Formats: C-alpha cells, structure tokens, sequence
C-alpha cells in the first residue's frame, strides 16, 4: 500500500530534517525533469516501485510488475481510486527508491528487475542500473534502494 | 489539406461531435470502445453503469 | 507510395459513426502523444513514410539525408513526411513512439523487428511489440498498430 | 587545457568569412538541440569537457561525480563545464546528441565507440556515427562532428 495508514491516536515522531525520504509513500524521483515523459496504464496486482511488464489478453492491455526481457518501464506512482499507474517508459532514464529483492545489495553494485519486478545484483543484465545506495529495510519483507535506471545494454 | 491541418475553432468543433457520441454511446451500453466489434474497452470503475448494464 | 490518397473521392462520407475510422494511411503521428517527444526532421530519399528509417550518406556534397532501413543501421521512425520540401519527420529510436506503421506482407503479443526496407516483420534488436493484427488498405499494403520502446540487448 | 581561457591581447581579430567559424574547442551544446532535451550537472572529476562521462564513487563522505570514461560504464556525454563551480554539464545516454567531440588521435558514415578515456574511436556497445572527418584544433587535440543516438 503506497499510503497504508487510515487512523491513528497520536503523532509520529518526526522532528528531525534528516533522513526523511527514505519512505514507502515518497513517491516520485529524487530528481526530476520537466520534460520526463509519463503514462498512465491500468495495473492489477501491486506495481508500486517496481518494474513493470505489458499483459494483452476483452480489455485494453494493461501493466503488472515484471522484469527480464519483457521490461517496458518503472511504476513511480500509483492512483488507488482509478487503479491507474504512473510509468516512466525504459527509453528515459529514472532515479530514486525501488525495491529491492532482498538486503545484500550494496553501493556501486549493477542490478537486473527480476520476475517480480524487484531489483538484485547482477553478464546477466539487459539494462543499466546502478545502486547508488545501501538497502533499506522499510518493512520485514520490504528493502528499498537507490537506483538510477538508464537505458539498456548492447549485450547479456 | 496536404497535411490534415484546421484552424482551432474547426478542430474544435469535430473533436467535440466525437466525443458526444463517445458519451451517448457510454450512456447508452455503459462501456467505452472504439472498435466496431465492442474489444479492447476501456476499464472502468465499479457502480458505473449505463441502461443496458 | 503517398501520405495521402492519389485519387480523389467520389462521395460525400457519411460519418455519424465513430468507430473504426482511424485505420487509414493518412493518420499521420501517434495514436498516443506527449508533448514532451523530441521531433527531428530530415531531407527524405525516396518514400520512407510510416517506415524505420536509417541514414544515408552521399559523396559529401550534399548533407546527410534518411532512408527507408533497419536492422542494425535503424536511426529513427518516419512519422509524418511533407511532399513539398521533401521533409521527412522523425522520432529517434532513444524515444518511445506508438502508433501504425507498415507491415511486411501477426497477433497481438508478437515481438516485432525492422527489415531492410523499413517494414515490420514478426521475429532481434529493436523493442518492437504489435498490438493489433494487420489490417489491409491495399492488396500490397498492410499496417499495424506497434509500440515501439528502443534498442534490445543482444 | 581549458575551454575558454581568458587571454588579453594588443590588437583586434579581423573576420573574413562566415564559414568554418564554428571549429573552436569553445563550442559548447550541440549543433542541432532540441528544446525537450533532457539536461544534467554533476561535479566534475578531472576535466571531462567534450568526452563521454562515467560515474565515479569515493569513499562515501562526498556525492558521487563524473569523471572521463566509455566501454560499459558510459553513463552520458559531457557537454558543457562550468569552470567557477566545477559544474559538467551531462546528456544522458537515453537522449540523443549532436556535436563535436573528442576523437582518439574517420569518414562520414564511420561507426564510433567510446574508449576508456571518453574518446571516440574507429570500430560497439554504443550507436555512435562519425559525421564529417577529423578536424585538428592541436597537435594532440582532434574534434569531430558525430550523432551519439544510444546503445547498440
């Protein structure tokens, strides 16, 4: 859930400037353009954060996470009333927190989207990306890492 | 005509007559296509009905 | 062989329905556009319109110019081509376009390739992807929505 | 070694034609550019003016940097320097680039690759086409128009 929480008794605990950003609900890319191109594609299942894959079945065609070959772009935001998703297409590149497959992945470390959709080190990979940061562990299954996606590889 | 080009009332005027039909159409059958056949429909939302669904 | 049909019309079209009538060879651009899509425009040698196209030097006389091409010399995708100066337009492969292009003479789902004539043809290196079956506008003439989303690896 | 040092003289310059003025190492951007071309800076390492770029990491302390460098790790084209605040300005490899770039000390329609110093040399993990010949600005400075349009 990108905004999971619907009540509550009191405030969290957020009286310090620093390392704030580091959050499942932080939607979007640490550092945009004005001329990044977006699409909006109906998804079922949870593509949040998450690479994402074309499914064609009677319905329009629509977005699921998924990696490998069938990569078609990066999920950075999500409408749960319409139950449409924000893709930034594989032909521009991206930064900011994807998630992560698991804690191991480290700085400086090459990444490959995998089934389903999250990022783990890599000879293996069809596109560029590159972990700018460690994991950070959001949620007892959830890690999320700072990447910067750009492009695709000439060869495996 | 060489390059399918209007002026802006023109244009304005065909683009809104589609689209009226568009929303007759939906009214009417409560789905949204533009295939003759009734395929690849957009999906919509639930309690979102026309007369016909 | 023209953006637009050679042979004037006999009729009046009765268009009261709106279904079905962008299936034809003068829907120029791309069914679905962002205004943030980089535009280029070439000199045209020959017909490249709705076809893949790479560039085509000459002795050097005279700049560069794009024809109809594919397979590892693909630069672009011929959109929409202006008869009078000879213009074609292009949109660079590091961009994402959607829309009809011609098919060589398939079903939705099937990974698609450029040839040697610019055409699309069912499978290399460039993500090409069909989402709807061919549809004929002449007996030697078929196009076919594509979306098409860069280079692949390997 | 820099792009637009700042030399006085005694006596003015006379132009006499409106050709060929272009061939300088101070011609910044691209010949043909776009105005939704997608525009980076990052902090420059070494000088990587007119050369493709890579991404560099040190210890953890300072944010990453851009430094010279091609093969595998081409992130982008360096197109631009900004000299007082050590400001490179980058094209990513995702947007398509014309201009004059440093060639390896070459014909139009010649295919380019990156070397490991962010030079191009003759062949290919990246579509890069040479667009005229080689024009020699110093004894070890080659420039050359080329279209970098993304990775083979």
């Amino acid at each position: 859930m990108k905004n999971p929480q619907h009540d509550a008794s009191l405030l969290s605990n957020s009286n310090e400037f620093r390392d704030k950003n580091v959050e499942f609900f932080a939607s979007g890319g640490t550092r945009t353009s004005k001329f990044d191109k977006l699409e909006n594609h109906p998804f079922l299942g949870y593509p949040y954060k998450r690479g994402v894959k074309r499914v064609i079945q009677h319905y329009e065609p629509h977005v699921e996470a998924g990696g490998g070959e069938d990569l078609y772009g990066i999920c950075i935001d999500i409408d749960e009333f319409s139950k449409t998703a924000t893709i930034v297409p594989i032909t521009n590149n991206f930064e900011g927190y994807l998630v992560a497959k698991d804690s191991t992945v480290k700085v400086k470390d090459k990444l490959i989207f995998n089934k389903d959709g999250a990022l783990e080190k890599v000879n293996k990979a069809t596109i560029n990306a590159t972990a700018l940061t460690d994991a950070k562990q959001i949620s007892n299954e959830v890690y999320l890492v700072k990447v910067a996606v750009f492009g695709n590889k000439a060869m495996s | 005509i060489n390059n399918n080009l209007l002026p802006f009332a023109q244009a304005y005027k065909l683009a809104s007559s589609e689209i009226i039909k568009l929303i007759n159409h939906f009214v009417l059958t409560g789905t949204v296509s533009i295939q003759k056949d009734g395929k690849n429909q957009k999906r919509l939302l639930p309690n979102m009905y026309g007369l016909l669904n | 062989l023209m953006k637009n049909p050679q042979q004037d019309s006999g009729l009046l079209s009765n268009s009261i329905d709106f279904r079905d009538q962008n299936l034809i060879f003068s829907n120029s651009g791309g069914v679905c556009t962002s205004s943030k899509d980089k535009i280029e425009n070439y000199p045209a040698k020959g017909y490249p319109y709705k076809r893949g196209v790479k560039l085509s030097f000459g002795d050097g006389t005279t700049e560069l110019e794009v024809e109809a091409g594919g397979g590892d010399d693909l630069y672009g995708v011929c959109s929409d081509i202006d008869e009078f100066s000879g213009m074609a337009t292009v949109i660079p492969i590091t961009n994402n376009f959607t829309g009809y292009l011609t098919l060589k003479k398939v079903n939705p789902g099937d990974k698609l390739n450029f040839n040697q004539h610019g055409e699309l043809e069912k499978v290399k290196s460039v993500n090409a992807i069909a989402l709807s079956k061919a549809h004929k506008l002449t007996e030697d003439l078929f196009i076919v929505l594509a979306s098409v989303f860069g280079n692949r690896a390997i």
